[PDB]
RNA sequence: GAGU
DNA sequence: CCGCGTCAGACTCGTAGGATTATAGCATACGTG
DNA sequence: CACGTATGCTATAATGTGTGCAGTCTGACGCGG
């Protein structure tokens, strides 16, 4: 692909074949040309390490580096290890409606809200404000819409705080020791830009507000929003799962 | 033990995942094994439902 | 070692004594940082297995 | 104490006098690169080493050859402010002397045949700036200093190998500068093995054969001997007492007429001494004990010739009679013992399978190039060119020295190629170490780490560019012509230039500089890494290295290391440390002779440290005496205990020089836990400078010397009087007696305004002087980012509260008063930078025009003709900053559009829209534009007005420059002349432009007229030049990236206030979020009426155990009620009298405070000026281990009248009711930290998705999502929620047909799930595919 | 065992002969004259001299063994187009070939692009050129100092050293640490976000709408003529003939039915009017 | 570099 | 048994872009506007 | 015919690589001699 800049950027995979087209094309003419076997053999020796290359660079002997020094990245690296595809774009995976912020306390909450900072919540709600607005009659259509939104007009508050009304949210913490490090909650909406945790539930997420993080998630069906609200509520898991406690304890 | 209990499943999706993987392909491409997906992480892996 | 520190924290400690305390305090600051890996690996196998 | 001292004095509670002044913090850095710039005649150093290091080079063919004569590095084309402003990197060309000489091959070695001479250019070196960064590519960048294992020789052994057996087995390693590693080591059979860079392993004497050893010679070397003389029929042996030891007796064993032992009997330390005594040489021996003694020597029978036995071989009955009826009536064998003196060289012959040298050499060439034929020529070439070759092998004098000292030689300096004596020697150390005398070293002891700095490094790199091109040149000299073959021709500057950007650019060491506080610039200069090439990796690193060595005392700090990975491996330097000649860290201690502490003060390495004992600082000296107390707490060997006065032989020299710089800023670090506060110290780095630069009430004294160090301050060069202050300036005349003869003597310091930090932080230097004040040299003039008066001011001290307070400050969070806001002093500045790229595509230009499709009048408002934005311009996010416009090539327009178009007409344009716009949700005001056009591009008409105003300030700048020049040129020539003929105001009458044709008598003070008649005339003229070159610079068009035509760049200033969620703390490592801003009639309120800033929750206290907290907020309080009664004073204006006695009291207050500060001596305005200072709060400095005591600080706060617990009635805001009891009040100093929420709020629906795996990208700034990871997919599976699961890997992520159908469902209220497959396993299919394997989808 | 591909093949040339002047004459005629023999003898005893050369040019352009073959390619060409008659020696004309070879193929293959020869050498020189005037220019050139040299355009330069741009690997990590790369930020720019594809869902709709609010006959010519809700955009003789004959009519409706578009805009276009972004 |  | 090899080694967040070298000179040949 | 892209040939003799780094990590579990 190319960058900006006129600059073309490219996978190590096509250096790679490269070397492995070179080696056997040539041997397609030492072939033809009828040459010494000494030089069909070193040949042919060039061709297997350009293919095992190919496949697993650093497996037979020295892997095949970039001007870098590193190891050029074969395709066995693709699939191998934490870089590969299973571990990294698979099991886990890079997820939409999906924000982040400082959190602090919110000791006024109740236990199963959190403060959700109206900047965010307005773009995690994207879709359902504009479907609302088509509803509304207010906006026309999906351009005006967006276009209402990034104005931010008064109407578009009261859109937004009607639809956040029963739809539960997910706050997570990292590490995700165990299932309570994600919960869900009532989202109340506040001005101003970190997120507002229940004390009570800082144990399981082991949060303490020297600067913690949090991430936001947004259930999007039916089916995940009920599960969501069933399931995942913090006022519904109170008992830590392994040992039969209460982990919902004043601290 | 765990980590060989885990390569000894049927399914060989689960445990390409887990570690190995250039081992566990071979031993699979060679059994000519097939998956039916029975576990979470074969679902996972594919996107469906657990 | 040998010497333990007399003092307290409020009384306040000296050179030696803080430099004594040096050790111990950083031990356990690496432990947590480099150990997490080993507990959680073993995390990972026993989820895979399970 | 200085003028500036008078404006402001700190109250010192420190009682250890300070015999040594901290040193120029920034020592390491501009030393090293002053020495690799340095050019040395003799002494090789830095680029000098490396020119002869290479060269002279020769040709292949040996005829034709390259010498080296000398170097310069020309004046850097842009200076520092220019390279900042353009991006480019200051740097002076490097012009090389060099001599093309050649010699003749049919004369023996004719060179008188062709010689040429010249200069070549061969890269821009990047040049050190004042303060000891680089300016690489228009961004500061600073270079740390790295820690590696010296070169030289270490005997190491892992305590039981094996574990099964768990014998210890030991090893040399020689490790040297440059060249392969030489290793030796036992075996579980005791045999001595060689290798190679760990290559496979060898029988170690095969080693000494390659050196030309015989066997015979091997055993000379390694063993002792045991000589056995055959007389009449009997067998005798010479013996040695204190051999027989620990043995048991074999047989009879007698003298001349004397039974000593018995067979079977044990030989004590009665028995050889009553053997010594009595003078026994010879003893009787049975032959049968000779079974089993190796023999030395060869012997031959003279006879016959032929070997009787050969050397290192076992000798028997037959043998030995054999021997005797030869002739021979006397036998070498060898001393060996199981115990003391190991056979082990014996026994590794035996397991040689080489024979005679040569095999040797063989063996080896065939160990490193294995398979390959060997040729004598090539395997005495590998051998010779390993070890003993100069060009591939040198231990440095590092490597030699340590090498030396190590084998306890007498000599430091030497060959730093291996000669046969040092192998030998290692490996007698090695078999010393074996047999139980001598140890094995360790690692982390800093006598085993050395520290090498930017210059060394530079140099390393330099020497690399130098080879590259050597090898150029020799395969160029090979085939070249001798006569049409210039030098300069040959030589290729871009592997040297490309070696040496690649060093300060690429190199892991080289980071750009951390400056968002003066304490970051300093401390981050003063760092060691462990890390980089030829370091330690994260990854490869143990926990032995990492934690806290007894060497460290002095020389690095135990408290500064950053908790993550890299715990171990980075560390801030000790404070009085220093870098010794040779690359050891090395402390000072002060002598002390005969029980007397001298005042001479020695640098002892980490090695020389460990032979003396060294009292602590905080023995009590009886005034110049010696101790007062019998016992003293001392150390030595590492470890530390009670010792005698007269033992003593050093003692520290202050009490700080266990820490760091960042630590010792820490007030009542005493108090503090040492993981506290390494917190505390890291999380001072991160402190943003404020608007207001507000001093710390409770400091250290190491605050003055911080700020001043770090350069950012600017300081006086020489005193007098100050002609003209400004915002922009500060012009000050020098005193007479230091004024030079030669120019005016005027000093001109232009003060560096509003400028963009590498943090988007805010540096704006402010004068603190007056108008017409006299000023002494080496005051500061004017304060840096965030310093007041010359002290450092990393953040604001303010009134806190420790108490519980509704939860609000639930764990660690904080509840902060509105008034603090309102006052806007934690409020901040930021100044980011937007850029404008215009690109030459393959379709045609990008223009930047104002005119783009489809934009608002509201929009084009703010924007000029031109396209740009206008200087001053508020933008929110949204806002258009630079026009630009980018042609679209051909596009299917969808039936629609082709519908649509018909109907509107508006066909349209060519013309796209890349307009840069201000970045969403940042807002601020537009406070300087800079445009780079091509050389040839026709520019822009807003570039043409930012040119007019660069051209006329220059005119303005320069024009000054000459003006107050003449003016304080011919205020000198006046005085001048008016020693002699004085007519003061009768000479100023007539113009000033006829005054140089006036002279004098011939005397010295007619000379001294020429002198400045000189210098007017060549001030005149180089102003013109001076001139000539600005204007070329600011005409200069811009050589931009190949492609680009164009580019804009635009700075936002931007005026943060604090908010929840940012993060505040002490310096104690005291963290917290803000949760809520409270009214501050909220707030709890003294019985005064004064209100409370920050209510922080006390139950973050006696876990964490950092009590410097406490203190700090029990003498900040006393700091500020002493305040508040001279503030009370002031307004009553009661008189200089009262007010002098009132300040004398309070500065000698304490117990034994060292510093005495006598008001006497003050006038009474000088007594005003800092009273007027002093009612803000009496600032105090408590400095590390010698601070205020808990007794000083409660007499302090009687002088305020404040209570002795420190704790106040408080009264809450909401009610009116007082809380139960006494809370503690008073003021901490704290700190907004680089942490914004601003920064770190995210949130995102939909927005572009990755290339290949089709998922979303990461991070804020590319409009990322976050990761749901495994362990964040678990938890969904633990709670059974299915579908949220599936949803998160389909939907929201690469199911393509899924998302899309999903986004049109969730906008028509339906919230259905459609899912599909992720695209990212279809992928990885195909990957599987292309490895060859068929993976296939059975379907239904 | 050495398993070393370079080591084996340097070890199975070093064991063929040297020639003499005569040896290498007399074989060559043969060679010439076709003896398979004769040009396998020259070929294998020449080897050694194809390594000493490939040696040199190695450095940067490939892997020495990769020299090797193209290299053994140019002395292939040089038993070829030996002359024996030619009392010139045999490594002398091989040398020649064997260099030509080797640079060639380090300028096809050196590239991740392509670069043709003629492009290859033309940067060249202006490499060569902006060396000489750096060595008296103590800093490096511009485009436009390395124009005036060469007395040339500017923008030839500057295309040339754009060409010269070589190429970023998209696995390479950034930030030293090792954990996202080029792929992990770029985007796929083409792929648009449900936001603009539902937008485009919405456009196409709305003007299915306003098409049912004209006329039937309209609204079937328009769709039939843009190609909208028919398959193909019909030309005017296509839309006349399937209905009315008249071609000239078919422009007549047309035109009518997007007047009658312009009014419902006029009327209702407080919506339309927004579609202007 | 941020919280574990 | 020994020794060499291969395999594993927490989770989210951040920052910033980026590097190098060099391939002669000319004559003939093939494909598209 | 011209422009862009390609193939081609050259004659003093020259005839076996190396090059630039790697820094050593660890506890475990199998696999040829
Ligand atoms: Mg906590
Ligand atoms: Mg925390």
């Amino acid at each position: 692909v190319p960058l900006d800049g006129g600059r073309f950027a490219t996978s190590d995979l096509n250096d790679l074949y490269r070397r492995v087209i070179n080696r056997n094309n040539r041997l397609k003419r030492l072939l033809d040309l009828a040459a010494p076997d000494i030089i069909v053999r070193n040949e042919k020796r060039m061709l297997q390490e350009a293919v095992d290359a190919l496949l697993d660079n650093g497996r037979r002997g020295r892997a095949i580096t970039g001007s870098n020094k590193r190891p050029l990245k074969s395709l066995a690296d693709m699939i191998k290890g934490k870089q590969g595809r299973f571990r990294q774009n698979l099991l886990g995976k890079r997820v939409d409606y999906s924000g982040r912020s400082v959190i602090t306390v919110g000791p006024y909450l109740r236990l199963h809200q959190c403060g959700l900072p109206k900047k965010m919540a307005l773009e995690l709600f994207k879709p359902f404000i504009y479907g609302k607005l088509e509803l509304r009659g207010l906006a026309t259509t999906i351009k005006a819409a967006k276009k209402m939104v990034e104005r931010e007009e008064a109407v578009v508050w009261d859109i937004l705080d009607e639809v956040i009304r029963e739809h539960p949210v997910l706050l997570n913490r990292a590490p995700t020791l165990h299932r309570l490090g994600i919960q869900a909650f009532e989202p109340v909406l506040i001005e101003g830009k970190a997120i507002q945790l229940h004390p009570l539930v800082c144990a399981a997420y082991n949060a303490d507000f020297d600067g913690d993080q949090m991430a936001v998630h947004v259930p999007l069906t039916l089916e995940a929003q009920l599960e969501a609200r069933a399931l995942m509520m913090s006022t519904n898991n109170i008992l830590s799962p392994a040992n039969g406690e209460p982990i919902i304890v004043p601290s | 033990g765990i980590t060989k209990a885990s390569l000894a499943t049927e399914s060989f999706i689960s445990a390409a995942s887990f570690q190995e993987t250039t081992r566990v392909l071979t031993e699979a491409a060679v059994a000519g094994k097939r998956d039916e997906l029975r576990g979470l992480k074969e679902n996972v892996i594919v996107g469906r439902l657990i | 070692i040998e010497t333990p520190i007399t003092a307290n924290f409020r009384e306040g400690l000296n050179v030696l004594q803080y430099f004594i305390s040096t050790h111990g305090a950083r031990k356990g600051l690496a432990d947590t940082a480099l150990k997490t890996a080993n507990s959680g690996y073993l995390t990972r196998r026993l989820v895979d297995v399970a | 104490y200085s003028y500036t001292e008078k404006k402001r004095i700190r109250k010192d509670f420190g009682k250890r006098p300070q015999v040594l002044d901290v040193p120029y913090l920034l020592s390491i850095q501009l030393d090293s690169f002053q020495k690799f710039i340095e050019q040395d005649p003799e002494g090789q150093y830095g680029l000098e080493a490396a020119f002869r290091s290479v060269f002279p080079i020769q040709s292949y063919s040996g005829n034709s050859e390259l010498q080296y004569v000398s170097y310069r590095l020309g004046e850097p084309v842009f200076d520092v402010q220019e390279c900042q402003i353009r991006g480019v990197t200051y740097s002076a060309p490097l012009r090389v002397k060099l001599r093309l000489v050649i010699y003749e091959r049919e004369a023996p070695e004719g060179t008188v045949k062709d010689i040429k001479e010249q200069e070549v250019y061969m890269g821009e070196i990047p040049l050190m700036t004042d303060n000891g960064t680089f300016v690489i590519n228009g961004t500061e960048r600073v270079i740390v200093s790295q820690l590696h294992r010296s070169p030289g020789v270490f005997f190491d052994s892992d305590k039981g190998k094996t574990h099964s057996s768990g014998k210890v087995l030991y090893n040399a390693r020689i490790i040297p500068y440059r060249g392969s590693w030489l290793d030796f080591e036992f075996d579980p059979k005791d045999n001595l093995f060689v290798r190679i860079d760990r290559r496979r392993k060898l029988p170690a004497t095969i080693i000494l054969r390659a050196l030309n050893y015989t066997t015979e010679q091997i055993l000379d070397l390694f063993f002792e001997k045991v000589i056995f003389e055959i007389r009449d029929n009997k067998l005798q042996m010479e013996l040695v007492p204190e051999r027989l030891r620990g043995e048991t007796a074999s047989f009879d064993i007698e003298a001349n007429g004397k039974v000593y032992v018995e067979k079977g009997r044990r030989i004590t330390a009665r028995h050889i001494r009553q053997l010594e005594k009595d003078d026994v040489k010879l003893i009787e021996v049975p032959v049968e004990y000779i079974a089993g003694k190796v023999v030395a020597k060869d012997y031959i029978d003279e006879s016959t010739g032929e070997l009787i036995c050969a050397a290192n071989m076992e000798l028997s009955l037959d043998l030995l009679a054999k021997l005797s009826q030869s002739g021979h009536k006397r036998i070498e064998t060898l001393f060996t013992n199981d115990l003391d003196h190991g056979p082990y060289i014996s026994e590794t012959l035996r397991v040689d399978p080489t024979n005679d040298r040569l095999s040797a050499l063989v063996e080896i060439y065939r160990m490193m190039r294995p398979g390959e034929p060997p040729t004598r020529e090539a395997a005495e070439s590998l051998f010779e060119n390993l070890f003993f070759s100069e060009d591939r092998y040198d231990l440095s004098a590092v490597g030699r020295m340590k090498f030396n000292r190590s084998l306890l030689r007498e000599e430091i300096e030497g060959s730093g190629i291996l000669s046969k004596d040092d192998i030998i020697d290692v490996m007698k150390k090695l078999i010393d170490i074996r047999n139980g005398k001598g140890e094995v070293d360790d690692i982390d002891h800093l006598g085993n780490r050395r520290i090498r700095s930017v210059g060394e490094m530079a140099e390393n790199q330099f020497r690399v560019g130098l080879v590259r091109v050597e090898r150029a040149v020799k395969e160029r000299l090979s085939l070249g012509d001798l006569d049409t073959l210039m030098p300069q021709d040959m030589i290729n500057a871009k592997p040297i230039s490309a070696a040496v950007k690649e060093f300060f650019g690429s190199s892991q060491l080289s980071q750009f500089m951390d400056q968002n506080n003066p304490l970051s610039e300093i401390t981050h200069k003063r760092r060691i890494s462990a890390l980089g090439p030829g370091g330690l990796t994260r990854e490869r690193a143990g926990f032995e290295v990492r934690d806290v060595h007894p060497t460290h005392y002095g020389r690095v700090c135990p408290i500064e290391t950053p908790e993550g990975p890299n715990i171990g491996l980075i560390n801030s330097l000790s404070v009085y440390a220093q870098t010794n000649e040779y690359g050891f860290l090395e402390t000072p201690y002060r002598k002390v002779t005969d029980g007397v502490v001298t005042d001479e003060i020695h640098y002892l390495s980490a090695i020389e440290e460990g032979n003396y004992v060294i009292a602590q600082a905080n023995s009590n000296l009886d005034e110049e005496g010696h101790f007062v107390e019998d016992l003293v707490t001392c150390r030595s060997k590492g470890e530390s205990s009670l010792f005698s006065r007269d033992q003593v032989d050093y003692m520290d020299v202050s009490t700080q020089q266990v820490v760091s710089v960042g630590a010792s800023l820490i007030p009542f670090l005493e108090h503090d836990d040492a993981n506290r506060a390494l917190m505390g110290a890291n999380m001072q780095r991160q402190a943003v400078p404020t608007l207001r630069a507000d001093k710390p009430l409770v400091g250290t004294g190491m605050e003055r010397a911080v700020a001043v160090d770090s350069g950012v301050t600017a300081v006086a060069k020489r005193g007098g009087v100050v002609q003209y202050v400004d915002a922009s300036r500060i012009v000050i005349k020098v005193n007479e007696d230091e004024m030079y003869p030669g120019e005016a003597g005027i000093d001109i310091y232009n003060l560096t305004k509003y400028t963009r930090s590498n943090q988007n932080t805010c540096i704006n230097q402010m004068p603190c002087v007056s108008l017409g004040e006299p000023v002494e040299r080496g005051d500061v003039l004017a304060d840096g980012p965030s310093t007041d008066l010359g002290e450092l001011a990393l953040g604001q001290n303010m009134r806190v509260a420790f108490m519980p307070w509704n939860g609000y400050n639930f764990e660690d969070s904080i509840l902060v008063s509105e008034r603090v806001v309102q006052e806007d002093r934690f409020t901040t500045i930021h100044i980011q930078e937007l850029a404008c790229v215009s690109r030459d595509t393959k379709l045609g230009p990008e223009e930047i025009t104002a005119d783009i499709p489809n934009v608002g009048e509201a929009a084009l408002s703010k924007l000029d003709e031109s396209g740009i934005v206008y200087i001053g311009a508020e933008v929110t996010g949204g806002d258009i900053l630079v026009g630009k416009v980018t042609p679209k090539g051909e596009t299917q327009l969808t039936p629609e559009e082709k519908l649509l178009r018909a109907i509107f007409g508006e066909k349209a344009s060519d013309v796209k829209d890349s307009s840069l716009r201000v970045p969403n949700g940042v807002s601020g005001t537009v406070i300087d534009v800079q445009v780079f056009t091509r050389d040839g591009v026709e520019k822009d008409k807003r570039a043409l007005e930012i040119e007019e105003m660069q051209l006329k300030q220059a005119k303005k700048d320069l024009s000054e420059e000459l003006q107050i020049l003449e003016a304080g040129l011919f205020s000198r020539i006046r005085a001048v002349l008016v020693a002699g003929g004085v007519e003061a105001e009768k000479l100023d009458k007539l113009p000033r432009d006829r005054w140089l044709e006036l002279g004098l008598t011939d005397e010295e003070k007619q000379n001294q007229l020429e002198q400045l008649a000189e210098q007017y005339d060549e001030l005149k003229h180089e102003f013109e030049k001076k001139l000539e070159a600005k204007r070329r610079k600011i005409t200069q068009g811009d050589d931009l990236a190949p492609g680009v035509l164009k580019i804009v760049k635009v700075y936002l200033a931007v005026k943060r206030r604090i908010q929840p969620g940012d993060k505040m703390a002490g310096r104690h490592g005291n963290k917290g979020v803000i949760s809520k801003i409270n009214p501050i009639e909220d707030m709890p309120y003294d019985e005064n009426g004064t209100p409370v800033d920050i209510v922080l929750n006390p139950l973050g206290v006696p876990s964490r155990m950092n009590i410097g907290q406490i203190l700090e907020t029990h003498l900040g309080m006393a700091a500020k009620g002493i305040g508040d009664k001279i503030n009370a004073m002031l307004k009553q204006q009661q008189e200089v009298a009262k007010l002098r006695e009132f300040i004398q009291r309070a500065y000698d207050l304490g117990a034994d405070v060292r510093q005495k500060v006598d008001l006497s001596t003050f006038s009474d305005e000088e007594v005003m000026r800092l009273a007027e200072n002093l009612r803000k709060g009496m600032p105090i400095a408590t400095p590390v281990f010698d601070g205020a005591k808990e007794a000083e600080i409660k007499e302090l706060l009687k002088l305020g009248d404040l209570p002795t617990s420190g704790q106040i009635r408080l009264y809450d805001g909401r009610t009116g009711e007082q809380f139960e009891r006494p809370v503690t009040v008073g003021y901490m100093y704290m700190l907004k930290l680089n942490h914004l929420v601003d920064d770190k709020m995210h949130a995102r629906s939909t927005g572009s998705y990755s290339l290949v795996t089709q998922q979303p990208l990461g991070g804020k700034a590319q409009f990322g999502g976050q990761r749901f990871g495994e362990m964040e997919v678990w938890a969904l599976e633990a709670y059974g929620a299915a579908y949220t699961l599936q949803e998160m890997l389909t939907v929201k992520s690469d199911d393509v047909n899924g998302r899309t159908k999903m986004y049109k469902n969730i906008v028509d209220g339906n919230h259905q799930m459609e899912p599909g497959m992720p695209e990212s396993f279809n992928v990885l299919l195909k990957e599987i595919r292309s490895l060859g394997i068929n993976i296939e989808l059975e379907d239904e | 065992r050495v398993l070393d591909a370079t080591q084996l093949y340097l070890g199975e040339i070093g064991y063929s002969p040297l020639l003499t002047a005569e040896e290498e004459v007399y074989f060559a005629r043969r060679a010439l004259r076709g003896d398979v023999a004769s040009r396998r003898r020259m070929i294998e005893s020449n080897l050694r001299l194809v390594v000493k050369i490939a040696r040199r040019y190695g450095n940067r352009g490939l892997a020495l063994l990769d020299l090797i073959e193209e290299g053994n390619l140019g002395l292939i060409r040089a038993v070829e187009k030996f002359d024996p008659e030619r009392g010139f020696r045999f490594s002398t004309y091989a040398t020649w070939w064997i260099r030509q070879t080797i640079e060639r193929a380090i300028m096809n293959q050196t590239r991740t692009i392509r670069l043709p020869i003629h492009i290859v050498k033309e940067l060249n020189v202006y490499l060569r050129t902006a060396r000489e005037l750096s060595h008296k220019l103590d800093h490096e050139p511009s485009a436009e100092e390395i124009a005036e040299q060469l007395d040339k355009p500017v923008d030839d330069v500057s295309r040339m050293l754009r060409l010269n741009e070589r190429i970023t690997s998209v696995d390479t990590p950034l930030g030293g640490d090792s954990e996202k790369a080029l792929l992990d930020i770029l985007a796929d720019e083409k792929e648009n976000g449900p936001e603009d594809t539902t937008q485009d869902d919405d456009m196409k709709q709305s003007i299915v709408k306003w098409l049912f609010e004209l006329n039937a006959k309209q609204r079937e010519v328009l769709a039939r003529r843009f190609g909208l809700l028919g398959y193909e955009a019909a030309t005017l003789e296509d839309v006349g003939r399937e209905i009315g004959l008249t071609r000239e009519r078919v422009r007549q409706i047309q035109v009518e039915g997007l007047r009658r578009l312009r009014e419902i805009l006029q009327t209702q276009g407080l919506n339309i009017e927004a579609l202007f972004l």
